[PDB]
């Protein structure tokens, strides 16, 4: 899990996720993610608007764009408070498509969440949660933000 | 006919084995986080400190 | 004549398998609780403590 | 190992990362592996790309200088990819469809100044992982020294 | 006004009163909030089928008449009309220290 | 013990590549069929491969 | 285990004991303790007279 | 007669239990080699090296 | 009547399941002793020895 | 919980020595028997010994 920082908070999180060995294909369009900071408990679901496939061929996360018809605009800043977006980082067989993101053995993909106003991730704060698929075992998110954030290091590795 | 029961009890047997498997998968999840954190934290503790120069 | 009886005992076979299944399902439930509890409790024990400074 | 080239008054321009498989590991299909790197403001993923005309640059028999441009052919190290130079491989696996197996040693070239968009300065850290399709990732982590003072530096 | 609260597209906070509408959780009933349901079965006559996930809200302090304290257990079952019941069992921790707690 | 030979490249009309699955059954005239199932590995690296 | 001493011997022992993690409640009134010094083997049982809460 | 079915289903039950056993025997074989090799190889790695005299 | 056989075969089924259970109970007994001894003995071996003073 | 007393030296007709095994079963009228098995230690050195 990785996390951009500005001001006094971590504002965006990018949760990288992949299938367990020997798993049948998981259709992320029907997944659900649940996160809590101990003061609130958001639950969020996929909005198809926010897909970027191109990054399967390399580029910068945290500066990915998305395509509202007729334009290109920054992903993380636009993503609504109750939704998560998806960015394909490795996929050999073009299995992820914007309308049906099905991940199969080998794939890696980043669930993008903008938490700036929803959860108050100041230092020394515990965050707990899960990405729950339609069937099969959930992935468990569990980290405590660092004791100190430094202005020279705006991207932080959290788990 | 004997077949009828054999089918029905199979259904049960599957279901029970599923429940039994589940608890191990769940518990492995719980332990994962607890373990990882304990290692990280302990490492930072030993590695860090202050020194009085003058 | 024979047909009649076949039906009746079939009913019993069904019910008896059902009753046995109930045991297995229920029992699995009863154990699920304690199984989890034991693991959580045991971990919290080994991990927690205080240290004199 | 990691090593790197310093351009005067600018900073580290390029880096070469040496990679090897762990004991007993099954063969790793290098061309599907992705390399993630973090630095002061960017987190970048890079994907394999072919060396000139051939899958992996064949220097099984030695290189005069790993950073001399005309010998080595750095040009395909775009801001979004890496290239692989084969340093030891008995069985010709690297040289043909890019598969690392036991005893191979290979070097990944990254044009860092193009990837992160600036040269990395002194006293800065860079960390990442080269993550294969299956199996454990190779961790990369180093802090550039306080004083650049020679052209090729042993970041290690 | 509707059979099951439709939050198929996400909730800012499951416990914030104005968003969620806790008010019908009387001392003798529960309400259901639909979290994932492709086929619209929850949303229409309240039937769970394969792959659905749903959340039952209970106003415990009103149901038991007091707030549950630390080091206490609570156990039960949600018993359907036919089929096996879902067991519930947990012991509240020793030290409450944050607003939302993962009794699990 | 007996071995069945199949000219797969002629049967499917192309050579099977890496990371692909093939599955089937050998179905006798009476009795249970022998299941076949395998996924070709990620990296072909020797002439004879133990798909097993 | 703690042990008062006078003369040439330890005369009283106080054995502090607690449940294992995840255990169901243990009713000590039905416990039994067995101790040996290699020359004798006493077995002893609870007398309710001697409680201090 | 009830006996007829009891016989037939026994035949099935045996066969299934055989197939189930087989997969464990097979898998134990697969793991044997992989394990043994991993140990040997790892040992040789640590144990060996070169030293520059002058 | 069909009932007659259903009764008789039940008697058999019970008896067979008894015999099957027995072997596990018996075998668990055999293994108990062998295991316990192996642990004890191995422990004493490591724990004990002599030292030459002078 | 109950304790069975046996006068072994009278039962076997001699005292059991060091490094010797004794094994048996207490067999009830119905149900599984309690297995007994122990090897007397190498060195007797105290009056009451925990054969266990
Ligand atoms: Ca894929
Ligand atoms: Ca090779
Ligand atoms: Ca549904």
């Amino acid at each position: 899990v990785l996390g951009n920082h500005s001001g006094g908070k971590i504002n965006w999180l990018a949760v990288l996720i992949s299938p367990n060995a020997g798993s049948a294909p998981i259709d992320l369009s029907q997944a659900t993610v649940m996160i809590t900071d101990g003061t609130h408990k958001v639950i969020a679901k996929y909005n198809s608007t926010f897909f970027n496939g191109t990054l399967k061929n390399g580029g910068s996360i945290f500066e990915a764009k998305y395509n509202n018809t007729t334009a290109l605009k920054p992903l993380f800043d636009d993503l609504p408070a109750t939704a998560f977006g998806i960015v394909v980082l490795q996929d050999a067989d073009t299995s992820c498509s914007k309308d049906t993101p099905v991940i199969n053995k080998g794939d890696i993909v980043a669930i993008c969440l903008n938490v700036s106003n929803t959860l108050n991730l100041k230092p020394r704060t515990k965050v707990t949660g899960a990405v729950i698929p339609e069937f099969g075992a959930p992935a468990v998110i569990s980290f405590t933000t660092p004791a100190t954030y430094l202005d020279t290091q705006h991207i932080i590795e959290l788990q | 006919a004997i077949g009828i029961g054999t089918l029905i009890i199979f259904i049960a047997m599957v279901l029970v084995a599923a429940v039994a498997a589940a608890v191990l998968i769940n518990t492995s999840g719980f332990l994962q986080q607890k373990a990882m954190a304990t290692g990280k934290e302990s490492t930072e503790q030993v590695a860090s400190g202050l020194q009085v120069i003058r | 004549a024979i047909g009649i009886g076949t039906l009746i005992i079939f009913i019993a076979m069904v019910l008896v398998a059902a009753v046995a299944a109930a045991v297995l399902i229920n029992t699995s439930g009863f154990l699920q609780q304690k199984a989890m509890a034991t693991g959580k409790e045991s971990t919290e024990q080994v991990a927690s403590g205080l240290l004199c400074s | 190992g990691v090593t790197g080239h310093y351009v005067k008054n600018k900073g580290i321009d390029r880096i070469v990362i040496y990679i090897t498989p762990n004991a007993g590991s099954a063969p790793i299909d290098l061309k599907q592996c992705k390399l993630f790197l973090m630095y002061d403001g960017k987190a970048v993923s890079l994907n394999f790309s072919k060396y000139d005309t051939n899958t992996v640059g064949d220097f099984t028999n030695g290189i005069k200088d790993i950073f001399n441009t005309t010998v080595v052919k750095w040009n395909n190290a775009d801001a979004t990819s890496f290239v692989v130079v084969a340093l030891q491989d008995d069985d010709k696996s690297l040289l043909t469809n890019a598969v690392i197996n036991k005893g191979d040693l290979a070097g990944v070239l990254v044009n860092v100044s193009a990837a992160f968009g600036k040269h990395v300065g002194t006293r800065e850290r860079v960390s990442g992982y080269l993550q294969p399709e299956f199996g454990a990732p190779a961790v990369i982590e180093f802090t550039t020294p306080a004083a650049f003072t020679s052209d090729v530096i042993e970041l290690q």
